[PDB]
């Protein structure tokens, strides 16, 4: 079978700035599995073509991974903006596939907060689709340049998420899968 | 065309403190109005903004803190109370160039007024 285990119940998953992709290939996927499960929150697939999917065959499916706050996923879909969908993860106009998304304050939350998971907040221009920077130059917001050293005009450009288990839903940890399906010229692997 | 921070000192843990910012030189209706901490050899941490009339602040996670204006007295205000130890850094008053609330490209601040709770 394919190993979407190991990417949808992964103990730990990764920062937006830092979005995980997982690979696909050469295997039989029972999609089953996953549109037949509960209280995950939005199960959108953007891609046209699959409304609800159903068995076809792929030549790769490619599965990208994070966690952003609950007010943000709305931005993990074709043509939206913002701190998430600018700096962070974007995904393109013609997108064929799913965006599962699901509330994890039950794993990433912490008594007095966590702080693991982090933000892109400053860049001077916008991710083409897909595009991943793990960069941590600081930020230059005038003109005087900042030479390593932070201060005002000179900010380090990632920001934690403050996830405590109290504050309102939308400010919430989400954890977020996409599924995107490859169609190349080549024997269909799943 | 500058602006001069003023209050705080030493005080206790659970004491306050009433910082003042007395403008100068420009329009201080005009602008938004921000507080940023800096830790010594640390970077700038965003305190508050408020907006041209006083009647939208943002804070951050530390309301414990309340931002006035007095666009007649030219003077911006940050009453802090329920101080911490881990609210002692430098305190400074900026003014945004150009609401997301928080930092920003800032063309004009001060030369800062020390809290040590
Ligand atoms: C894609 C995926 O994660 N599949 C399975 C899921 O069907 C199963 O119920 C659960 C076990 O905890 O996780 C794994």
């Amino acid at each position: 079978l394919c190993p979407f285990g190991e990417v949808f119940n992964a103990t730990r998953f990764a920062s937006v700035y830092a979005w995980n992709r997982k690979r696909i290939s050469n295997c039989v996927a029972d999609y089953s599995v996953l549109y037949n499960s509960a209280s995950f929150s939005t199960f959108k697939c953007y891609g046209v073509s699959p409304t609800k999917l159903n068995d076809l065959c792929f030549t790769n499916v490619y599965a990208d991974s994070f966690v952003i706050r609950g007010d943000e996923v709305r931005q993990i879909a074709p043509g939206q903006t913002g701190k998430i969908a600018d700096y962070n993860y974007k995904l393109p106009d013609d997108f064929t596939g799913c965006v599962i998304a699901w509330n994890s304050n039950n794993l990433d939350s912490k008594v007095g907060g966590n702080y693991n998971y982090l933000y892109r907040l400053f860049r001077k221009s916008n991710l083409k689709p897909f595009e991943r920077d793990i960069s941590t130059e600081i930020y230059q917001a005038g003109s005087t340049p900042c030479n390593g050293v932070e201060g005002f005009n000179c900010y380090f450009p990632l920001q934690s998420y403050g996830f405590q288990p109290t504050n309102g839903v939308g400010y919430q940890p989400y954890r977020v899968v996409v599924l995107s399906f490859e169609l190349l010229h080549a024997p269909a692997t799943v | 065309v500058q602006l001069v921070e003023s209050g705080g000192g030493f005080v206790q843990p659970g004491g306050s403190l009433r910082l003042s910012c007395l403008a100068s030189g420009f329009a201080f209706g005009d602008h938004y109005m921000t507080w940023v901490r800096q830790a010594p050899g640390k970077g700038l941490e965003w305190v508050s903004d408020i907006n041209n009339y006083g009647d939208n602040t943002f804070y951050s996670q530390s309301v414990k803190f309340t931002v006035s204006r007095d666009n007649a007295k030219n003077t911006l205000y940050l009453e802090m109370k329920s101080l911490e130890p881990e609210d002692t850094a430098l305190y400074y008053c900026a003014r945004p160039r150009k609401h997301f609330p928080g930092l920003t490209e800032y063309d004009y601040w001060g030369q800062g007024t020390q809290v040590t709770v």
